[PDB]
């Protein structure tokens, strides 16, 4: 899941 | 077929939380903070929850590595799950859109799961922002939530949409 | 052969949606991102449907994600199938000629309200007003390639 | 070890057809089209039979890929299987000299939909009039490479 | 790994009874082979106390349609269709070690098809052993071994690997 | 899996502690001290406990080997998990805060139990500087410690937070 | 397992001998003798024996193969085991001090009798022992020491300090 | 694990000793011989014992091979077990302190035979009359790291 | 079996 994670 | 997920220092917690799985994670978060102690680990729940010390176990090993710890919830974090999400580092704990949080819960001395358990709930209460007897009081009670309601009490900051 | 398939941007979802299927799909589909944030995925759904959660896990991961997902119905797409199907991208949902659909879908209060949420996407993506949507669902029938076209859960059939 | 013969875009069809079976060879027949649309596919088929809904999934992707699928029958291709290589490429369906071949065949509404287009399918690719490839796919037969290639389920027997 | 070294010599290792996944394994090494080498040998090495009729028919029909010879090998026994299947091999490349041993006995599918395969079985055994058709038809059913010399002189194998 | 821990000299005993268990520790840790004889080694405790007889070759392989084997609990060290635990090296004993500890404890001659029963409540006595009735007493009962508890005792050295 | 023994020619005959060991053997055998036709090859017997007809691919093998095939008996060599061992290249059939081979010793039994009888003639010229004795050493339940069988030709010499 | 382990030429003997246990351990010193005839096998014992042919097997391989074994007992060294730690090689037959070491013992002609061979290599390497050691490998007993140091089945105890 | 198999 980017951005933001990571 | 994980560990090139691994790689990008992601984790997947994708089942429910035994000893097998705590051990697992456990391993994965300290060779993460092995090979880099000063960057990011995302961990992606889906999970129905399961054992107290398991789940604990799991929760001090992301306390104590240097690296913080980003929780995301894909479809559903129950029981330890949910604690595990509330747990992440602060501003980087995510739920997507439908996702589904119930923080109820449900071999080891007696004494033992209790006060871990009064440890949880203050951890929780910590994090979320409620009052303790809140807290104490929708872990003994059945509920679910969604993205829009975790956020609201607390067990998530921002959603990914 | 899905190690191969995934290299052409291809995911395969041929069995009933549980959380493993799931998480399969979901880290396949996020793999596929990271390598192009820019390029088309394919999603082949021949499933007998499942989990409402775990198919919802597949469905926010396919919102999520910069690419488009096309979506293509090869032998059946039944319940959480026919709805993943349907949440494919606008213009690049498929069916073969002989590939079926039923929308059928199968804690109590949980399980109610989500079955309420599912028909309001399936309606919005359809274009079918919510009422046609919940009589469908509490019903044993199915529509061909055809039928789902008018309907609105197919965008194309594939036949060159 | 099937692995290296996809390489050479030859596709072992070597046992029952169920779900799992369609699915992968489903997969392959995508992926080596996606290699390359305009090179052929070589399906052998040593096949006891099986599902009809599996089978249908395997016969609509054979048509919807641009490449030519032939089909060659090894040891012997019942049921679907025997569809499956009368479904092959005009003129590119063959059989080894003593194969075998017995179009018999064996969830209520849709069986009735799929046979009905199976059997017009067979009667369009034999040149044999529907009501007789009723009566065939219904009593149990045998039939010699001899015997299919006369009644037109496959174009050439492969000798010397 | 071993039957891996031995397939990048174009050898294929029949070492097991003669079922439908040992005849789709040995049919699909059969076809890569002659995929990767259409006018290369192969070997094919038989130690094997045969099995089903059709299995063992379709490994046949699928070494008379590669275009590669496959030369035949007997190392411990070939009885049944493994026997069948050493008989026929390559012209001149029917192969077997001195102890070797060959008994060309043989005992859901339409009964009809068996008989018919049987006796596609019994004259091309004929054609390739030379044997009258009536004695073929009678040593195919009862109980009988034969060696290495009593097989080469019936006309099973070629030469034996003496020295 | 552990495979690439063990490279940065880390071994993992997440199960309960029998003769299987036993011989992979001590492989691992003869491994460990045959790569690098003066690096040391890090011991991560996870355990219910277990045989008192793999336990005790675990501890001879810890003393025997040059590293220094520092130990760390992570959820729980019990019976010869707590053993084990509080026999790692001076100094570098450690235990995460929610971490516990019972040093309760429960094919093979009977005399030897007694015996290697002798030489653990001894070593214990020395570790935790505990005179020995204390351990006697306190290995003969089912008794939770809390990682402040624990390190009141003497069982770890330090408890890891920042 | 045992691939690193291979790579130094040594090949472990360590269970009964059926078909899938005899396959085994024979490929080890023939692969040992591609990578190099003119460098010897080691073959620990420590077989209870078999099945006649494997074992008779195994030593048709030995025959062929243009490397020596030196046998060495570990622990013991029964049946065919033993015959392998008796079978072993000239000078370089070998057995441990405390080893013990006993030559005693689907399928037509005619045919076992004759294959029995040929295997018999082969022991004979093996150990230069006249085959009644052959013959009766293989009805008895006596079995051979090493030093009992250096001095019937089972094995050449036996290695010690 | 121990494939590493085989690479500093150590074997591990961690389990009752049959034929499959047997045939590892010959099959690993033979290999490690091979790969070279002139360097130390350090063989660790935590074994229950068990089968005297299996037992006795893993003894000749030791003997042949050029190496020298070294023997180290970690837990405890039972039956066969014990006799081949205390057929080590001169000097370099070890124990850790808390180890302990029971030589007791449990065609069949042969057993008997491998038995009576047993106990004569048992008192060549211990210095004990014979006569005691056919009644000691007869009798429920176990030795400390200390007594076994006495007896002659170690000559070394590790700090 | 070579020479001559193959």
């Amino acid at each position: 899941f980017s951005p933001x994670a990571p | 077929i994980y560990s090139r997920l691994l790689k990008d220092r992601i984790i997947m917690l994708g089942s429910a939380i035994d000893d097998n799985v705590a051990n697992s994670i456990v391993s994965q978060l300290l060779f993460l903070a092995a090979e880099d102690p000063e960057k990011e680990i995302s961990l992606y729940i889906n999970s129905p929850g399961g054992s107290i010390t398991a789940g604990m176990a799991i929760y001090d090993t992301m306390q104590f590595i240097k690296p913080k710890v980003s929780t995301i919830c894909i479809g559903m974090a129950a029981s330890m799950g949910a604690f595990l999400l509330a747990a992440g580092e602060k501003g980087k704990r995510y739920a997507l859109p439908n996702s589904e949080v119930m923080i109820h819960q449900p071999e080891i001395a007696a004494k033992r799961i209790l006060l871990l358990r009064d440890k949880l709930n203050k951890v929780l209460a910590e994090r979320t922002g409620q009052p303790l007897e809140v807290i104490e009081r929708d872990t003994d009670r059945d509920n679910f939530k969604s993205a829009e309601e975790a956020l609201e009490y607390g067990l998530i900051d921002k959603i990914l949409t």
